[PDB]
């Protein structure tokens, strides 16, 4: 009856005999 | 009485499906040779080619940019196209309606030429009549033939407007007929128009149209007539006593057996004088009102 | 160029604006020639419509305007030749791509996208959250 | 501003109803809530009982009671509501 | 106070009920009967 | 298939109803006019009280009389049955 609707990039390289120790 | 005995609550809401994944840890461990072993089971791979791509990307998104636009336009084009199909739709309705009233009022103006039941209509009528004799004259003055004669044909005129006239006349006293019908049965009508006064007016009115009916059977109409001289009776007044003898001359006339159309003058002079004794005060106490 | 093309174009033109002036303006030009079925990106559109908004008229008169748009016509397209690049051009190979990543894409590459065409054609997509829509399925849903 | 498409009651009633309306929606956020307190009102009001329907978007086909059905639309919804 | 025109009453014509305590207005037609559709606003 | 949210009926009649529904989801495709259908499928079928509610965003709690109850979804659209 009704109807409705709705953060930095960061570069690190070891460098050649920095962390070696010939002697 | 009564009282509340349970109910149910449910919420139809949306639902979607979910994905949930804990990380992974993965560890790379390097060995010298000999110092300590790794079991082998890596798969050897292709060198293969990587590209650049922007370019790629950068065309596939114009062409759907450019379909976007496309898709856009069809938008619009839609949205034109349905207020044309409006335009269009209510122009056609405006003129069907415009064409129906037209022939209405065409077909009400011929009916009221045919039936002038309105005086409004017998007047239109009359000026119509008057109208074309008056074009009439006008064709004749036009010609201007014959001035002896002219009065000959001033009377042949005349003699044609007055057998209109006479048309017309007889078509006024036949719509005056159904007037004079139509006002009694409206005064009939308002009569039983609640209240016990208002009831007794509706039986009379129902008794007097049980009367006045056409093509009832015999025994019907004989039973109504025994139910009026009844009521008639109840009265017991002179003129009522009148119309209980005029009821049993036609209740025996009747019984005797003869054609209806015989006795349908009779009848109708019994529902003639039925009605004016039941339009008085002691038939029907409204009856002071009208 | 052809009675039914002729035809065609006088419906976009009337969609583009049925003033009844006889001529269309350039910022209904591409709505128009999108309204004629074309897709063509940005650039073109530009290039068209400056190709014919010069004379000072302010609009195309119908002579010019059915031969520019048949001249417009005589180049052909396919759809599905688009679709299928976009399949291959989403990154997962069964065409699954974040939304918000596919549109910044599309907006910083090339004819950049419009924000509220962009915005429309995810909205009528109504891609899932919980799986990415496919390329195929996706392409099936706004075409 | 509001907007009642279709209704079936008193004009002291519909205006009592949209009164209990924005007070439902002032004083409850479950839209299912709100229904069930307004039915609740409504019943206690209007002569218990009777039904609502609350939601976003759904046609409505249902044959109720003669001045026993409301419908209207506030805020962000729609509500109907009928005696059953 | 309900200012407006009415038909024998229970008109759909304009019309309009202002709820004093609650500081309120309703415009609307009162089509057959009391109400049929109208508006609310808080004056 | 059609996942019933919610049903207090028979399951010969919440079968009846699912096929009405079906039915009128194939003929009907909008969303009052399915309910209607669904409704006056429901009505002649059982008893000819009946509700039939059609949409996809409707959450509603409205009492209800016992096996005279049903809410199940079908595809995408929400179908709630009872009788009224």
């Amino acid at each position: 009856d009704t109807s409705t609707q709705t953060g930095t990039d960061a570069i690190t390289q070891i460098e050649n005999g920095d962390l070696f120790d010939f002697d | 009485e009564a009282d509340r005995k349970l109910s149910r609550e449910t919420q139809t809401v949306k639902i979607k499906q979910h994905s949930q994944q804990t990380v992974r840890e993965q560890a790379t461990q390097m060995a010298r040779p000999g110092v300590l072993l790794d079991n082998d089971y890596d798969k050897e791979v292709t060198p293969g080619r990587y590209q650049e791509r922007d370019e790629i990307v950068l065309r596939s998104t114009l062409r759907i940019q450019r379909w976007v636009r496309g898709w856009l336009g069809r938008k619009r084009a839609a949205y034109l196209r349905g207020k044309k199909m409006e335009r269009e739709a209510f122009l056609r309705d405006q003129e069907a309606r415009a064409q129906s009233e037209a022939e209405e009022h065409r077909r009400r103006e011929i009916q009221r030429r045919m039936h002038p039941r309105t005086a409004a209509d017998f007047e239109v009528l009359y000026n119509e009549l008057e109208a074309w004799r008056l074009q009439e004259t006008r064709k004749i003055k036009e010609a201007g033939l014959a001035k002896e004669q002219e009065q000959q044909v001033l009377q042949q005129l005349l003699h044609k407007e007055t057998k209109l006239l006479q048309t017309i006349d007889r078509l006024k006293i036949n719509a005056n007929q159904e007037n004079k019908e139509a006002r009694i049965q409206h005064t009939l009508n308002e009569m039983s128009k609640h209240t016990p006064f208002t009831t007794r007016a509706k039986e009379l009115q129902q008794l007097y149209n049980g009367l006045n009916l056409p093509l009832l059977t015999v025994d019907e109409r004989l039973d109504v007539l025994l139910h009026v001289k009844w009521t008639v009776k109840e009265f017991d007044c002179d003129l009522t006593r009148e119309l209980v003898d005029l009821i049993d001359r036609e209740a025996d006339l009747l019984n005797r057996g003869r054609n209806p159309k015989m006795l349908e003058g009779l009848r109708k002079r019994i529902s003639s004088l039925f009605l004016n004794f039941i339009e008085t005060p002691e038939f029907n106490p409204e009856a002071v009102r009208f | 160029l052809t009675e039914e093309q002729i035809a065609e174009f006088k419906e976009a033109f009337a969609l583009f604006d049925k003033d009844g002036d006889g001529t269309i303006t350039t910022k209904e030009l591409g709505t128009v020639m999108r309204s004629l079925g074309q897709n063509p990106t940005e650039a073109e559109l530009q290039d068209m419509i400056s190709e014919v908004d010069a004379d000072g008229n302010g609009t195309i008169d119908f002579p010019e305007f059915l031969m520019l748009m048949a001249r417009k016509m005589k180049e052909t397209d396919h759809e599905d030749e688009l679709r299928e690049a976009f399949k291959v051009f989403d990154k997962d190979g069964n065409g699954f791509i974040s939304a918000a990543e596919l549109r910044h894409v599309m907006t910083n590459l090339g004819e950049k996208l419009s924000e509220e065409e962009v915005d429309e054609m995810i909205r009528e997509a109504d891609v899932d959250g919980d799986g990415q829509v496919n390329y195929e399925e996706f392409v099936r849903m706004m075409t | 501003k509001a907007v009642i498409k279709n209704a079936d009651m008193s004009e002291e009633m519909q205006a009592d109803a949209v009164d209990c309306a924005t007070q439902a929606l002032e004083k409850y956020n479950i839209e299912k809530d709100i229904a069930a307190y307004i039915k609740k009102e409504f019943d206690r009001k209007h002569n218990p009982t009777w039904h609502c329907i609350v939601g976003r978007n759904f046609g409505s086909y249902v044959t109720h009671e003669t001045k026993h059905f409301i419908y209207f639309y506030l805020g962000q919804v729609a509500i109907l509501l009928f005696k059953s | 106070v309900y200012e407006g025109l009415w038909a024998a009453d229970k008109k759909n014509g304009t019309g309009t009920y202002f709820y004093m305590s609650k500081g309120k207005r309703f415009d609307g037609v009162w089509a057959d009967g009391a109400i049929k559709c109208g508006t609310y606003s808080e004056i």
